[PDB]
DNA sequence: AGATTCTCTGTTGCTGC
DNA sequence: AGCAGCAACAGAGAATCT
C-alpha cells in the first residue's frame, strides 16, 4: 500500500499536470510531445527540483501504463561502463520495440558520474540511432559532462521551486492528510527549504509525528522549529544585536544561553547571521570583506569539528572587528 | 503520439562538401582532392559542432560513390577499438581485395580517433603504412595531442577552427528558407550569441525554440535556452565594486539553480581564459577561486564560499 | 643499559606515585575496564606502566612474548607483511610499519581476534599518531562492537592527530615526565649498579638537565659517555649528543651565519641527508625551530616570526606528504626574515 | 503456496538453463493450471516465457496463487545440485520471502533443501503474442544451433529471410560472408527430422547473433523448434515440453 | 541464555553496560525519538540521517528504535549495518546493499507480530558515512529512492558536510544536540545512583561541564572516578578536583602561571616556561579551551584586545585540529597573545 | 637410499593429487617399514598425512631411512609423465641433494627420468591423531564429495553435526541456507554405499568450506572415506590405500578458524 | 567409457587517468 | 593508496572421437 511509504515517496508526481514549479519547461516538453518532435533532453538543476519525476511522468504519459517496460532507465546504481554502453544500449537503440511500435526512450538519470570512456562512446551512440530512440541526461552539475555529450542534447534547467509552487504542493499535502498548518508556520517552512520539496515534505512529516494529537490542533512556528532545530529569527535577531551592541561578556552569555536553551547549532546560527547582515547596507566593502572571509573560515573550520565555545568567541570576535571599522 | 520526426541537425546534414559552411580552405581543399583523387592519410581536429565528422562522411562518399558501402570502413568510438581489432578487422579489410576506379581508395573512417589505446595506435602504423596503396585512413578527433606522433607523421593535419557569426546566420538563413520559420534579426542574434561557434548547437536551439513556441524571437530564446553561462560568471567577476558581483551572484546564478560547483569551475575557466586583466591578479583570482573549490570538494560548498571568494578577489584587485 | 634495569610490575615503578596509585586503581577490578590512551611526552615510560598494569590484570607470563608474522592481500595480491607482537593474555599492533594500509590491518586482524574470543585479549596499538584518519574510523566502531572480548590500550605521544570520536570511546590516561630529581635518583642506582665511578654526584643532575625529562635518553646518554670515560665519569666529562642533533645545529649556524639562495642549496642537501636517514620531518622542524630560537644573534621580532613560520609550515607538512617541500620552504622563509 | 514436484530433477535444470545467462531476474507464477514465467533481459529485446502444465509433474498442489522473483544466478548456483535422476519439489507459502528447493533421492537417505531469498519485482506479465505471423516454419534444434553457430562467427547480425518453399539463413562481415538454405521436407523414415514451413507473406528479418545463441539452448528441451516471424512483432522461437513450452520472443534489429 | 547476558552486562564497562535499549531512555534527544515513537506506530518511517557531536547518541538511538520495530528475533534478520571497519565502495554499493534491498522482508513469526509491530520493511544502516566516498554515496541515491518499499536506509555521520547534497536531501535530517550539564545531568545522576558513586553537590554537573556535550567521555571519568574512590575505600565522596586531575585539566594555579608568563615577560621567558610545561603532559587543546574561558570570561581586557585573542585561538585550534606538533603551536599562540 | 617401486604410476599421481594445491612443501620419509609424508598448510589449520606399506610396492628395499623435503608444486609438475600404466621408481642416496623419479614402459624403449632438487625443511613430524574420538563415520567418498560441494556454494563454512542415528551437514550464507541429512543403513546388495556412525558423544563443528573442498580429492584412491571428529582436536578424515593410508587432519573453526 | 582438446569464464596484474 | 577498464593467462568443464 502506499501509506507505507515516506511523504517524499508517496506524493512523487505520477503526471506532469503534478509538477509544480517548472513552467517553461513542463509546457515545452508538452509541445515537444504533442506535436512529435521530441529531442534529446538534457535536464540540469539541484536535487530535489523534480527532474527524475518529470521524465517519469513524460515516459508515463508517452508510452501509457506499460512505461517500465518500453523505456530503458540507466542511473548511477546500474553498472555504466563503456562495455555497458557498447552492449546494452547500442542493442536497446538498434533493436525495436517489444509491446508496442514507436521510439524508444533511455532515461540516464545521474549521468554526472559517468566515466568520460562512456560519454566519448555514447556521443556516437546518440548521433547514429536518432530516428528510432531517443535519450535524456539528468545531471546536478554540468562540469562533470563532455563538452560533445553536452552540446548534442537541448538543455532544461529546473529553477528553484518557487513560493507559489511550494505553497500549492504545501496546500495539497494538507488536504490528502489530516492536517493544519499556521500561515506564519508555511512562511517559516518555505524559508528553510530553498526550492527542495524533499525537505518540505521530510519535515512535514516529521512535525505532523511531533503533534502527538489526533490532529485536531495546529502545526506552528513552534513546532518546525523544535523539529527541524532551526533557529528562529528572534533569537537570531537577538544574538545579532546582543553581538553588535552590548558588552563582550554579555554577548558571550547571550550567545551561550540563546545556543543551549534551544539546543541550536552554532552553523545554523553562522548561516542565519550572514542571510540577515546581507541587507545590511554597510560602508566601505572592507568590513564586508573582513567579515565574509572570516565567516567563511569559521564554517570551514567548524566543517571539521573543534571547541564550539572557541568557534562562537571567534564568530562574536570577527563580526565584531568586521564592524569596527565601519565608523 | 506514435512516432517523431528527424531532428534539423540529422535531416539538413550535408551530404555534399558545397553544403559545408566551415572553414573555406580545408573545404575547397577536400573538394579538390574528392575531384582529382589520391585522398591521403588525414588527421582532422577541432571543438566539437563545428563539421568534422560531416566533412569526413562527405568526402567518403563523393569519393567513393556507389562503392561507399564496400570500400569505406566506419569505426566509432561506440564500437570496440583495441589492439585485437586493429590487429585483425582493420587488417582484413585493408588486405581485402577489391576493384575501384584508378583514382580512388578503400577509406577508414575513425571517429573519436583520440578514445584509442596507446596499443592500437602503435599497431596502426605499419597497418597503414604497408597498406597505402590500397587503403587510406581519416581519423576524426577533438584534441590532436592524444594522437600518437608516429600516427600524425604519416598523415596530413587539417585543424578545423570555429565558425564565424556569418557562416552560422548564413546556415541558419539557408535552414528557415527551407522550413518556413518566422524569424526576427535579434532572436537570430541571440540564437548566434548562445550557439558560441557551435553549429549543431546553433541547429538545435533553433529546432526546440520553433518547437516550442513557433517564433524564433530573442524573448522566446532567452526564456527557453538561458544566456551562456560563462558571460554571466564573467560580468560577476570583472564587476568593479562588491555588492554588485554579490547582487549578480545572488539573483543570476544562486536564484536560478546553479550548482556552486558549476559555478566556481565556470568560474576558473573564466579566469583562466581572462585578457582584461594582468597575470599576476590572474594567478592570485585563480588562487583564491581554488581554495573556494578545495572546500566545496570536501561537503563545504555553499553561498558564503563563493562570497568569501569574491571578497579575497576584490581584495586583491584592491592593490 | 635502558633494557637490562626496567620495572616489570606496577610496585616496581620509582617515579609519578599518583599514576602508579591511579593504575592500581584502574587494576584493582579488570574485567570492568575501558579502553585506554596513554598519553605524554616520548620517552617517559608509558609503554612500562602499560606492560606493568597487564602485569597486575594478568599473571607474571605477559612478558614471555613473541613474535609472528601475518600477511594480508589489498586490491592487488601484494602480501602486506605485518609482524605481529603476541602474548598468552595480550597482542601488540604497531601500524606504523606500513603506508597508507593501516584501516586493513586494523579491520582484519582486529576482527579475527574478536571472532576467535581473564576472559578478554588485550590489544596495545603502538604509535596510534601514525594512524590514519580512515584506519581511525574504521577502529571507532570495532572499539564498540566488541567491547566484551577486546580492550584496546593505546599509546601515543601527543593526542592531537587522534580524532575526537576515538578520544571519546577510551579513556585518556596522561604520563608527565619524570622530574630532574627522580631521573637522578634512577641514574644514581644503575651507576652503583653497573659499578660506575663518579667524582661528584652532580653530573647525573645534568644529564637530567640534558635529556628534557627523557628517561630513554638520560641512560643511553649516561651509558654511551660511561664508555667514552672508561666506565668512571669525571667532573668535567662531556655531554654525548646524537650525530643528527650536531648536524641540526650546524645547520643553525650556517643559516643565522650566511641567508642566500647559494646557502639554501646546502641546507636542502643537508636536509635531504638527514631524511635519507631515518629521521622524520616533524622531529627535524622542531628541533631546527627550538636551536633557532636559541641564537642570542636574534631578537624578538625574528623569533616571533620564526615560531608563526614553523607553525604554519608544520601545518603545511602535517597537511602534505612530500616533506622537504614544506622544510625547504620554511628555511627560506626563515632566511627572507633574518 | 506453491507445491510442485517434479519426477526428474533434469527437467528444471534444463529449463532453468534456457533462462540462464540471458537474463537475470526471473519472475514466477505458480496457479491452479501450472506454472509460468518471465524473464526480460536489460536491453528489453528478449523475453523468455515458460509454462509448465499441471500434468507435466508427479504432483501439484495448489489452492491459491503465488508469484516470487528470483536472481536467475542464484537459482542456477543451486540448481546443480539434482542428480538429474533425484526428485525435486518447489515449495512456498502465500506470502513468502523465499523458495525452497528440495531435492530427494527415491530412499530416505540423502535429503537436500535449499532456501533461496527471493527479489520484489513488480507484477507485469507480457502477453506479445500474435495471432497469426508471417512464416511459421520448424525444423530439428539441432540442426538450428548448428545454422546458427555457423554464421555466428562471421557477423554479430544474422538475417533470416523466407520465400516460398525456401528458408535462407545469412551473415557477413568483415572476414566475408555465410549463408545456409534449407527447403521444406516430409521425412517419413521419422518425421522428427522434417522441415516444415508455412508462409503468408515472404519474411526477412535481422537479428543480433548474440541473442540466437542464447536462443539455441533450448534444444536440450525439444528434438525441434518452431519459429514465427512477423513483421510487425517480435519473432517467436519455441521449445515444446510435455504440457508446457518453453519460448523466447525477440526483436528484430532495426 | 538472557541471564548470560545480564552477567555479560554487569561485568561490562559503563559506558556498554548502560547503552539505551529503548526509546524512552534517551535523555537529551527528544525530538528525534517522539517522531520514532509516532512512526513506531504508523508503517511510514522515512529514510533518516543522523548527524551531531560524537557520543550524542545516535547509534544508540537507532538500535533501540530497531529493537523496539522489530523484536530480537528479527532484529538479526531485518537488518543491515555497514559500519567503517567494512568495505564501501562503489562496488559493495552496487552489489550487496542493492542485494539486500532488492530482496524481499524475512517473514516475520507468529510470536513477532502479536508483540511487535513488525512493519513490512527492513532497515540498512550506514554507521560513520563520513568515510564512504562521493561517488559510493551518489550509487545509493537510486537504491534508496526505488526500493523504498521494502527497505529504509539509515546514515549516521559527524560531520554532516561529508555527505553529498542529494544524499541529504533524500534523507530526513536528525540533528543531535550537545549533552551538557542541563539535559544531561538527570541521566548522570541516574547512573551514580544505579553504581551506588558517592559523589558531592557539584561533580557531575562539573564532570559534563568538562565533557564538553559529550556522555561517553562523561560516563567514563564517572566509572574512572568511582574505580579511583572504591579503591581507597576511604568512604568519601568524590570530589571536583579529583574528577577534573584525571580528566587532564590543567589545574588553575598552572593557568594562572601561564597568564602571568604571557602578561609579563619576554620571548625567552615565555619560551622556558612552554619548555617546562611540555614536560608534564597536558592536551594543548584542554590548555587551549581553558585559556579561552580564562579570557573571554575575564572582565579585565579590553574589547580589541578580546577579538585578537578570540581570533588568534580559533586558529589555534584549527591548526591543532590537524595533527599538528602542540608544542609548537602552543608557543606560536603564547607569543602571538603576549605581543597584544 | 630410497629404492621404491610402484607397479602403476597412476597410485603415486593420485597420492600428490591429493597434496596438490592445498599444500605448498612435503616432508617424506623412506624407511624399513615403508613411505611416510607430511604436509602443513601456512596457515597451519591443515596438515596432510600419507602412509604407504612395504607391501604396496613392487619392488621396495631400504637398508638406511631418507628424509627428503620438496616443492608440492615442482613434484606434480613432473608427475604427469606416468602413462598412469608406466612403472614408477623413487630413488635416492643417503644424503641427497635430489630424489629421481624414473618411468619406464613394459619394454626397454621409452625411459623417462626426472632429477628433483629438494628443499631442507627441519624435520619435525607431528603426531596429533587421538586415541578415540567423539564420533566416527564412515560413507561413499563421492557421496561426501557431492554433499561437500553442494553446501560449498552458500558458505565458506559446512558446519557438521553429529547426534544418535544423524549426521548433518549444513551451509548457511547470503543467498539462504542448505542442509544435507544422512543416516546410518546398511546395504548388503553391496555395503562400500553402506553408512556407518559410531557416536560415543554428539559433536557439532564447523569447518572452513575452502578445506574441506582440497580434502575431497581423496575419493579417487578409495571408495569410502572415514571422518572423525572431535570437540578436542583437529578433525581426521582418512583415505585407505591397500597398505596405507591419507590422512587430512582438519582444524574445527573456532568461529573463524578453517 | 575414457581421454584429449577446445572454449569460456574468472582472476590477477598492469597501465592510465 | 579507488576504480576501472583492461587484457591476458590459466583452469575447469563439456563435447567429441577413438
Ligand atoms: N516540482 C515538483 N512538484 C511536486 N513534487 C515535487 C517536485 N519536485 C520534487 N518533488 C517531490 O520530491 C520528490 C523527489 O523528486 P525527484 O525528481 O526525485 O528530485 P530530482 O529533481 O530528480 O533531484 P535528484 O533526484 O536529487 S538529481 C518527488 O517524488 C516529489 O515528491
Ligand atoms: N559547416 C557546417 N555546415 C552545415 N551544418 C553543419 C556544419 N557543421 C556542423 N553542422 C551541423 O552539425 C551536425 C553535426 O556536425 P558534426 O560534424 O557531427 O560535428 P563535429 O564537428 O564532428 O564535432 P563532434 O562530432 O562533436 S567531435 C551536422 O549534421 C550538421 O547539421
Ligand atoms: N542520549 C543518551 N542517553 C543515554 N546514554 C547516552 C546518550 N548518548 C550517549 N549515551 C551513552 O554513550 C554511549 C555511546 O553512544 P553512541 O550512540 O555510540 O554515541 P555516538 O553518537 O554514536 O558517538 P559516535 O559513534 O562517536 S558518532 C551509549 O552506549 C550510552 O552509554
Ligand atoms: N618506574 C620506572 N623506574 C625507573 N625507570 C623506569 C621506570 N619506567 C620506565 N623506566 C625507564 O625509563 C626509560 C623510559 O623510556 P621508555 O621505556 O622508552 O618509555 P615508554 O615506556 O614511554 O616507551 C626507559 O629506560 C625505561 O626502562
Ligand atoms: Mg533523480
Ligand atoms: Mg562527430
Ligand atoms: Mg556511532
Amino acid at each position: 500500500s502506499k501509506e507505507n511509504l515516506p511523504w517524499v515517496e508517496k506524493y512523487r508526481p505520477e503526471t506532469l499536470d503534478e509538477v509544480y514549479g517548472q513552467n517553461e519547461v513542463i509546457t515545452t516538453v508538452r509541445k515537444f510531445v504533442d506535436e512529435g518532435k521530441l529531442p534529446h533532453l538534457l535536464f540540469y538543476g539541484p536535487p530535489g527540483t523534480g527532474k527524475t519525476s518529470t521524465i517519469v511522468a513524460l515516459a508515463r504519459e508517452i508510452y501509457g501504463k506499460n512505461y517500465s517496460n518500453m523505456v530503458l532507465e540507466l542511473n548511477a546504481s546500474d553498472d555504466r561502463g563503456i562495455d555497458v554502453v557498447r552492449n546494452q544500449i547500442k542493442d536497446f537503440a538498434s533493436t525495436r520495440q517489444i509491446f508496442s511500435k514507436g521510439f524508444k526512450l533511455i532515461i540516464l538519470d545521474e549521468a554526472d558520474a559517468m566515466t568520460n570512456a562512456a560519454q566519448n562512446a555514447l556521443r556516437r551512440v546518440i548521433e547514429r540511432y536518432t530516428k528510432n530512440t531517443r535519450f535524456c541526461v539528468l545531471a546536478n552539475y554540468a562540469h562533470k559532462l563532455t563538452p560533445a555529450l553536452l552540446s548534442r542534447c537541448t538543455r532544461f534547467r529546473f529553477q528553484p521551486l518557487p513560493q507559489e509552487a511550494i505553497e500549492r504542493r504545501i496546500a495539497n499535502v494538507l488536504v490528502h492528510e489530516k492536517l493544519k498548518l499556521s500561515p506564519n508556520a508555511e512562511k517559516a517552512l518555505i524559508e528553510l527549504s530553498n526550492g527542495d520539496m524533499r525537505r518540505v515534505l521530510n519535515v512535514l512529516q516529521s512535525c505532523k509525528a511531533t503533534l502527538d494529537n489526533p490532529d485536531e490542533d495546529e502545526i506552528s512556528d513552534d513546532v518546525i522549529y523544535e523539529c527541524c532545530g532551526a533557529p528562529r529569527p528572534s533569537d537570531l535577531k537577538a544574538v545579532l544585536k546582543s553581538i553588535l551592541e552590548d558588552d563582550w561578556g554579555t554577548a558571550h552569555y547571550t550567545l551561550n544561553k540563546v545556543r543551549s536553551a534551544k539546543g541550536l547549532a552554532l552553523i545554523d546560527l553562522i548561516e542565519g547571521i550572514v542571510k540577515i547582515l546581507e541587507d545590511y547596507e554597510l560602508q566601505n566593502e572592507e568590513t564586508r570583506v573582513h567579515l565574509l572571509t572570516k565567516l567563511a573560515d569559521i564554517e570551514y573550520s567548524i566543517s571539521k569539528g573543534g571547541n564550539d565555545q572557541i568557534q562562537g568567541s571567534a564568530v562574536i570576535g570577527a563580526i565584531k572587528a568586521s564592524f569596527e571599522n565601519e565608523t | 503520439t506514435l512516432s517523431l520526426q528527424l531532428p534539423w541537425v540529422e535531416k539538413y546534414r550535408p551530404q555534399v562538401l558545397s553544403d559545408i559552411v566551415g572553414n573555406k580552405e580545408t573545404i575547397d581543399r577536400l573538394q579538390q582532392i574528392a575531384k582529382d583523387g589520391n585522398m591521403p592519410h588525414m588527421i582532422i581536429s577541432g571543438m566539437p559542432g563545428i563539421g568534422k565528422t560531416t566533412s569526413v562522411h562527405c568526402l567518403a562518399h563523393e569519393l567513393l560513390g556507389r562503392s561507399y558501402a564496400d570500400g569505406v570502413l566506419e569505426l566509432n568510438a561506440s564500437d570496440d577499438r583495441g589492439i585485437d581489432v586493429v590487429r585483425n578487422q582493420i587488417k582484413h579489410f585493408a588486405q581485402k581485395k577489391l576493384h575501384l576506379p584508378p583514382g580512388k581508395h578503400k577509406i577508414v573512417i575513425l571517429d573519436e580517433a583520440d578514445s584509442m589505446t596507446a596499443g592500437a595506435q602503435q599497431a596502426l602504423r605499419r597497418t597503414m603504412e604497408l597498406y597505402s596503396n590500397s587503403t587510406r585512413f581519416a581519423f576524426a578527433c577533438n584534441q590532436s595531442n592524444k594522437i600518437i606522433e608516429p600516427l600524425q607523421s604519416r598523415c596530413a593535419i587539417l585543424r578545423y577552427s570555429k565558425l564565424s557569426d556569418e557562416d552560422v546566420l548564413k546556415r541558419l538563413l539557408q535552414i528557415i528558407k527551407l522550413e518556413d520559420v518566422k524569424y526576427t534579426n535579434d532572436g537570430l542574434e541571440a540564437i548566434i550569441f548562445t550557439a558560441e561557434g557551435d553549429m549543431r548547437q546553433a541547429i538545435n536551439n533553433l529546432q526546440s525554440t520553433v518547437a516550442g513556441h513557433g517564433l524564433v524571437n530573442a524573448d522566446n530564446v532567452f526564456k527557453i535556452v538561458d544566456s551562456p553561462h560563462p558571460l554571466i560568471v564573467k560580468k560577476m567577476l570583472l564587476a568593479s565594486n562588491l555588492e554588485d558581483s554579490i547582487q549578480i551572484l545572488r539573483t543570476d546564478l544562486w536564484k536560478k539553480g546553479y550548482s556552486s560547483i558549476d559555478i566556481v569551475t565556470t568560474s576558473f575557466r573564466v579566469t583562466k581564459n581572462l585578457a582584461q586583466v594582468k597575470e599576476s591578479v590572474r594567478l592570485e583570482m585563480i588562487k583564491e577561486i581554488g581554495l573556494t573549490h578545495m572546500r566545496i570538494l570536501e561537503g563545504v560548498g555553499t553561498y558564503l564560499q563563493l562570497a568569501s571568494m569574491l571578497a579575497k578577489i576584490h581584495k586583491l584587485n584592491n592593490k | 643499559w635502558v633494557d637490562k634495569y626496567r620495572p616489570k610490575s606496577l610496585n616496581a615503578l620509582s617515579h609519578n606515585e599518583e599514576l602508579t596509585n591511579f593504575l592500581k586503581s584502574l587494576s584493582d577490578q579488570p574485567r570492568d575496564l575501558p579502553h585506554l590512551l596513554l598519553y605524554g611526552p616520548n620517552g617517559t615510560g608509558k609503554k612500562t606502566r602499560c606492560m606493568a598494569l597487564l602485569e597486575s590484570i594478568f599473571g607474571p607470563g605477559v612478558y614471555r612474548l613473541k613474535i609472528d608474522v601475518r600477511q594480508f592481500v589489498t586490491a592487488s595480491n601484494r602480501k602486506l607483511e605485518l609482524n605481529v607482537v603476541s602474548s598468552p593474555y595480550h597482542l601488540e599492533i604497531t601500524p606504523s610499519d606500513m603506508g597508507n594500509n593501516d584501516r586493513i590491518v586494523i579491520q582484519e586482524l582486529l576482527k579475527e581476534v574478536a571472532q576467535m574470543e581473564h576472559r578478554y585479549k588485550c590489544v596495545i596499538i603502538n604509535e596510534a599518531n601514525s594512524l590514519t584518519k580512515d584506519a581511525q574510523a574504521a577502529l571507532r566502531r570495532t572499539m564498540e562492537k566488541y567491547s566484551k572480548n577486546i580492550r584496546l590500550i593505546m599509546v601515543c605521544d601527543s593526542m592531537s592527530p587522534i580524532i575526537a570520536p576515538i578520544k571519546s570511546r577510551c579513556l585518556l590516561i596522561r604520563c608527565p615526565a619524570p622530574s630532574d630529581s627522580e631521573i637522578s635518583t634512577i641514574l644514581s642506582d644503575v651507576v652503583t649498579n653497573e659499578r660506575i665511578q663518579l667524582e661528584t654526584k652532580d653530573i647525573l643532575k645534568r644529564i637530567a638537565q640534558a635529556s628534557n625529562g627523557n628517561l630513554r635518553v638520560s641512560l643511553l646518554m649516561l651509558e654511551s659517555m660511561a664508555l667514552n670515560n672508561e666506565l668512571a665519569l669525571k667532573s668535567s666529562s662531556p655531554i654525548i649528543k646524537p650525530d643528527w642533533i650536531i648536524v641540526i645545529h650546524k645547520l643553525t649556524r650556517k643559516i643565522v651565519k650566511e641567508r642566500s639562495v647559494n646557502s639554501l642549496i646546502e641546507c636542502r642537501a643537508v636536509l635531504y641527508d638527514l631524511l635519507a636517514h631515518c629521521i622524520p620531518a616533524n622531529i627535524i622542524l622542531k628541533e631546527l625551530t627550538f636551536s633557532l630560537l636559541d641564537v642570542e644573534t636574534l631578537n624578538t621580532t625574528n623569533k616571533s616570526s620564526i615560531i608563526e613560520y614553523s607553525s604554519v609550515f608544520d601545518e603545511r607538512l602535517s597537511l602534505g606528504n612530500k616533506a622537504i617541500f614544506h622544510l625547504e620552504g620554511f628555511i627560506a622563509k626563515v632566511m627572507c626574515c633574518l | 503456496m506453491l507445491e510442485a514436484k517434479f519426477e526428474e530433477a533434469s527437467l528444471f535444470k534444463r529449463i532453468i538453463d534456457g533462462f540462464k545467462d540471458c537474463v537475470q531476474l526471473v519472475n514466477f507464477q505458480c496457479k491452479e493450471d501450472g506454472i509460468i514465467a518471465q524473464a526480460v533481459d536489460d536491453s528489453r529485446v528478449l523475453l523468455v516465457s515458460l509454462e509448465i502444465g499441471v500434468e507435466a509433474f508427479q504432483e501439484y498442489r495448489c489452492d491459491h496463487p503465488v508469484t516470487l522473483g528470483m536472481d536467475l544466478t542464484s537459482l542456477s548456483k543451486i540448481l546443480r545440485c539434482g542428480n538429474n535422476t533425484d526428485t525435486l519439489t518447489l515449495i512456498a507459502d502465500n506470502t513468502p520471502d523465499s523458495i525452497i528447493l528440495l531435492f530427494e533421492d527415491t530412499k530416505k537417505d540423502r535429503i537436500a533443501e535449499y532456501s533461496l531469498k527471493l527479489m520484489d519485482i513488480d507484477a507485469d506479465f507480457l502477453k506479445i503474442e500474435e495471432l497469426q505471423y508471417d512464416s511459421t516454419l520448424s525444423l530439428p534444434s539441432s540442426e538450428f544451433s548448428k545454422i546458427v553457430r555457423d554464421l555466428s562467427q562471421l557477423s554479430d547480425s544474422i538475417n533470416i529471410m523466407i520465400t516460398k518453399e525456401t528458408i535462407k539463413f545469412v551473415a557477413d562481415g568483415d572476414i566475408g560472408s555465410g549463408s545456409v538454405i534449407i527447403k521444406p521436407f516430409v521425412d517419413m523414415e521419422h518425421p522428427e527430422t522434417s522441415i516444415k514451413l508455412e508462409m503468408d507473406q515472404p519474411v526477412d528479418l535481422t537479428f543480433g547473433a548474440k541473442y540466437l545463441l542464447d536462443i539455441i539452448k533450448g534444444s536440450s528441451l525439444s528434438d525441434r523448434v518452431g519459429i514465427r516471424l512477423s513483421s510487425e512483432a517480435p519473432a517467436l522461437f519455441q521449445f515444446d515440453l510435455k504440457s508446457g513450452f518453453l519460448q523466447f520472443f525477440l526483436a528484430p534489429k532495426f | 541464555s538472557k541471564l548470560a547476558a545480564e552477567q555479560s552486562l554487569a561485568q561490562q564497562p559503563w559506558v556498554e553496560k548502560y547503552r539505551p535499549k529503548n526509546l524512552d531512555e534517551v535523555t537529551a534527544q527528544d525530538h528525534a525519538v517522539t517522531v520514532l515513537k509516532k512512526t513506531l506506530k504508523s508503517a511510514n518511517l522515512p529514510h533518516m540521517l543522523f548527524y551531531g557531536p560524537p557520543g550524542t547518541g545516535k547509534t544508540s538511538t537507532i538500535l533501540a528504535l530497531t529493537k523496539e520495530l522489530y523484536g530480537p528475533d528479527l532484529m538479526k534478520s531485518r537488518i543491515l549495518e555497514l559500519n567503517a571497519s567494512d568495505e564501501r565502495g562503489i562496488s559493495i554499493v552496487r552489489e550487496k546493499v542493492k542485494n539486500f534491498a532488492r530482496l524481499t522482508v524475512s517473514k516475520p513469526s507468529k510470536h513477532d507480530l502479536e508483540n511487535y509491530p513488525c512493519p513490512p520493511y527492513k532497515i540498512i544502516i550506514l554507521d560513520e558515512a563520513d568515510s564512504m566516498t562521493a561517488d559510493a554515496q551518489s550509487a545509493l541515491r537510486r537504491t534508496m529512492e526505488t526500493y523504498s518499499g521494502v527497505t529504509r536506509f539509515c546514515l549516521i555521520c559527524n560531520y554532516v558536510t561529508r555527505i553529498i547534497d542529494p544524499l541529504a536531501s533524500r534523507c530526513s535530517k536528525f540533528r543531535f544536540k550537545a549533552l551538557d550539564a542541563s539535559n544531561a545531568i538527570d541521566r548522570l545522576r541516574f547512573i551514580s545512583e544505579q553504581e551506588n558513586v558517592k559523589c558531592d553537590d557539584g561533580v557531575l554537573e562539573r564532570i559534563l561541564d568538562i565533557s564538553a556535550g559529550d556522555l561517553r567521555r562523561g560516563i567514563t571519568l564517572l566509572q574512572s572516578a568511582s574505580k579511583g574512590a572504591q579503591y581507597l575505600g576511604d568512604g568519601k565522596n568524590i570530589t571536583s578536583t579529583q574528577v577534573e586531575e584525571l580528566a587532564g585539566v590543567v589545574p588553575h594555579d598552572i593557568l594562572i602561571e601561564i597568564v602571568e608568563k604571557v602578561k609579563s615577560g619576554d620571548f625567552d621567558e615565555i619560551k622556558k616556561y612552554v619548555n617546562t610545561f611540555m614536560k608534564s603532559g597536558w592536551s594543548a587543546a584542554s590548555v587551549v579551551n581553558q585559556l579561552h574561558e580564562y579570557y573571554i570570561t575575564n572582565d579585565n581586557f579590553d574589547t580589541n584586545f578580546k577579538n585578537q585573542i578570540s581570533w588568534l585561538l580559533f586558529t589555534t585550534d584549527s591548526r591543532l585540529n590537524n595533527g599538528t606538533n602542540e608544542h609548537i603551536q602552543l608557543l606560536n599562540l603564547l607569543v602571538k597573545i603576549s605581543q597584544l
